[PDB]
């Protein structure tokens, strides 16, 4: 019943799907939550085939909503050509800067994603399914703990469920600090009682995981929309937005923007539209100088007109939108996401562990003026040199925001030399 | 050394939990951090033990995951956002608010042992920038005046 204290994020949709309940900054229990139809899609999917469910997903067109957006069907199908038993694991480890949809969906419609589990768990034969939730999460934790117990009550986890022979016990993990833990790998490590150090891939956790079986790791967010594809059928899913990126999605907007929160908005939204016509436009009518989606991805006031989706022009990610103003020092901003990258490395990989640390300490340099002229050298070498030899995504991008700023705000980087 | 039975109860919940006991490690040392307000360096070896795993193990394990001290006892933790939109929103005014009320700065703890300034990455609540936590209660930081209302809540 009590909770620790949350932050109450503003929440809007168009939709009316992912934000029904999650709209309003509460939680929504399960007597809530069964008065809107809920745990029905599950009954219902109980009374397919686990194969039908695959099928339905697949030609949903439901893409990851972790920031990849790989295929989900897709990636049940690979879990699934590989014999048992396996595991399924929802990713909640949520860490990107800026990126706070998937706690409003787990603080306030946890029914929602407990439903999508088991929906997704049944579809590939998971007798033990995972949250893993980040360790700064805590009320998402007791909140979700509360609401397993509630699912359970109403016969929904447990032994044969519903009577139809599925049986499903859902753990709840947290995370401890890392950053990394959200790093599908690195999570089934931390989910062994280990460090959080990301696998080689491939083999991806589909083939081996958990324990070395078959694992299927999917988004929050990705999970979320498991309930309305099986209610609805995956065609009127696919009604939802462009046909080649259906379905709803969240975009945690922040900075300088007049109304800060998440929108549930269609994926053919531009990123202008996000700004001005759902987030009320700049605090104090500034110009936008930059959008940072993350700390992926840095756009410029010339790229606001690009659409939200996973296209190869379109904006992608996590759908984070960090807004930056005129008056925002860009230096300032890539010493930031340096600093991050340094403190979340796990220093597996040489280039990636040496390649964060200097690049936050030589772009400290710069910002203080401190710098000589072989450091600024030296910086614009190790932000080109994290990515080889990485093991994961991190090592990969850590240079990736910071030289987009270099190339597109040069004059504000130039002023620092 | 031996823990105290209220949290030996609560760590054997924790063990018997998952099909594994190993897994249990994150959410044991979450607990034991929760009643010392710190991780004491004599409980890993009776945890290492109770998680049927070697010393060396649990040690790695406590110095990877940031969220665990060993080092500094502290009643509440006052985990202060310093990432890129809270940096943007306000960071350095919540830190002067929070060095002109308690007289600590970043990785400091009050004469008291009361409370210790953390600084952590991006905490998830960018639109209610400059974030700040104190244990496991999060809010967004409006001013001074405010900020004092809710540390007097903390005794
Ligand atoms: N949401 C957050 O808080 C957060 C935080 C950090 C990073 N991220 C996101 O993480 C993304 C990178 O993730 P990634 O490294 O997992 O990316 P990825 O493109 O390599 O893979 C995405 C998913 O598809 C699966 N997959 C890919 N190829 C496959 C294959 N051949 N066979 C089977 N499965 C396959 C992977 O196992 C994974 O589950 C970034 O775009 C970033 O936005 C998100
Ligand atoms: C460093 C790093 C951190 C990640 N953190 C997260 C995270 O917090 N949440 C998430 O769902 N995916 C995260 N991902 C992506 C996952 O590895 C993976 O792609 C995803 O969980 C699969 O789910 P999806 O297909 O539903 O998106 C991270 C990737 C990397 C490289
Ligand atoms: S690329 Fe970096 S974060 Fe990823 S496994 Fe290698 S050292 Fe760790
Ligand atoms: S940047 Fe501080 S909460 Fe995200
Ligand atoms: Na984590």
């Amino acid at each position: 019943r009590s909770y620790p204290a949350i932050p109450r994020i503003y929440a809007e949709t168009t939709l009316n799907m992912l934000l029904k309940r999650a709209k309003k900054p509460r939680v929504h229990s399960i007597d809530e939550y069964l008065k809107d139809g809920g745990y029905q899609a599950l009954e219902k999917a109980l009374n397919m085939s686990p194969e039908e469910i695959i099928d339905w997903v697949d030609k949903s067109t439901l893409r990851g909503r972790g920031g990849a957006g790989f295929p989900t069907g897709k990636k049940w199908k690979f879990a699934v050509q590989n014999p048992g038993p396996r595991y399924f694991i929802c990713n909640a480890d949520e860490s990107e800067p800026g990126t706070f949809k998937d706690r409003i969906i787990i603080e306030r419609d946890p029914h929602l994603l407990i439903e999508g589990i088991i929906i997704s768990s049944y579809a590939i034969g998971a007798n033990e399914a995972y949250i893993y939730i980040r360790g700064e999460y805590p009320a998402g934790y007791y909140i979700l703990r509360d609401a397993i117990e509630e699912a359970k009550k109403k016969g929904f986890l447990g032994k044969n469920i519903l009577g139809s022979g599925f049986d499903l016990e859902i753990y709840v993990a947290r995370g401890a600090g890392a950053y990394i833990c959200g790093e599908e790998t690195a999570l089934i490590e931390s989910l062994e009682g280990k460090r959080g150090h990301p696998r080689l891939k491939p083999p991806y956790p589909v083939q081996k995981g958990l324990w070395g079986k078959p694992t299927v790791v999917n988004n929050v967010e990705t999970i979320a929309n498991v309930p309305f594809i099986i209610s609805m059928g995956w065609e009127e899913y696919r009604y939802i937005g462009p046909s080649d990126y259906a379905g709803p999605k969240l975009f945690p907007v922040s900075g300088k923007v007049k109304k800060p929160g998440v929108y549930e908005l269609p994926m053919n939204t531009t990123l202008r539209e996000v700004i001005f016509k759902y987030a009320g436009g700049t605090l104090g009518n500034k110009k936008v100088k930059a959008v940072f989606s993350g700390a992926l991805d840095c756009f410029s006031s010339e790229e606001l007109d690009i659409p939200m989706d996973y296209s190869p022009l379109g904006f992608g990610g996590t759908g984070t939108v960090i807004v930056l103003t005129e008056e925002d020092d860009i230096v300032e901003a890539a010493l930031k996401i340096a600093e991050f990258y340094e403190h979340e490395t796990c220093g597996q990989c040489t280039p990636c562990r040496v390649g964060c640390y200097e690049q936050a300490n030589l772009l400290e340099k710069i910002y203080k003026g401190e710098a000589t002229e072989q450091d600024w050298e030296g910086f614009d070498f190790v932000n080109r040199n994290i990515q080889p030899t990485s093991i994961c995504g991190l090592g990969a991008v850590a240079g990736r925001l910071i030289r987009q700023t270099l190339e597109k705000f040069p004059e504000e980087w130039e002023k620092y030399r | 050394f031996e823990f105290p039975e209220e949290l030996k109860t609560k760590l054997q919940e924790h063990i018997n939990y998952f099909p594994k006991k190993r897994q249990a490690i994150l959410l044991c040392l979450h607990e034991i951090q929760n009643y010392y307000g710190y991780i004491p360096p004599e409980s890993l070896k009776p945890l290492a033990d109770m998680l049927e795993l070697p010393l060396n193990h649990v040690e790695g394990v406590v110095a990877f995951y940031d969220m665990f001290d060993r080092e500094d006892k502290a009643k509440y933790r006052i985990r202060v956002c310093v990432s890129i939109v809270c940096h943007l929103m306000g960071t350095n005014k919540l830190l002067k608010a929070l060095e002109n009320i308690l007289g600590i700065k970043p990785g400091e703890v009050t004469p008291d042992g009361k409370f210790k300034i953390v600084p952590v990455q991006c905490l998830g609540a960018c639109s209610e920038a400059p974030v700040f936590m104190v244990n496991d209660d999060e809010y967004k930081f409006e001013s001074e005046v405010q900020l004092n209302e809710i540390l007097s809540r903390y005794t």
